[PDB]
């Protein structure tokens, strides 16, 4: 606790294969740029306060939501007009499982549908 | 590229 939560929730995070290492927010438009809507990954924050942002092709082209690290449990940054408090996770796997509706919630309005994660190759 | 930040709305 108050070092060895967040080193593990990074650590497992690093980990988890969704994360690119040395990828800008330049780079994740390019990387997602001839993918389908829903595709996403996990970067380095270049904000002075983050860590981490989420990069996904929306309907609407690219997003970025930065990803918030209280307590060692991740959320996505959230709109204060939401009327539910923001939902957290202790491991990434089920933050993504979170905001992989089937065929919800909203970006200013416009759906947040994550699908599959970048692969390599 | 234009890098543009959004947040979730959860409702």
């Amino acid at each position: 606790s108050e070092y060895q939560l967040v080193v593990n929730a990074v650590r497992k995070l690093q980990e988890s294969g969704f994360y690119w290492s040395a990828v800008t927010g330049g780079e994740a438009n390019l990387l997602l740029s001839a993918e389908p809507a829903g595709t996403f990954l996990i970067r380095d924050s270049s904000d002075q306060r983050h860590f981490f942002t989420l990069s996904v092709k929306t309907q609407s082209g690219t997003k970025n939501l930065r990803i918030q690290c209280e307590g060692g449990s991740f959320s996505l940054q959230s709109d204060p007009r939401s009327t539910q408090p923001v939902p957290r996770f202790d491991c990434v796997l089920k933050l993504v499982h979170h905001y992989m509706p089937p065929q919800a919630y909203y970006i200013y309005k416009i759906p947040l549908v994550l699908s599959r994660p970048l692969s390599s190759n | 590229s234009t890098v543009e930040y959004s947040t979730v709305v959860h409702s």
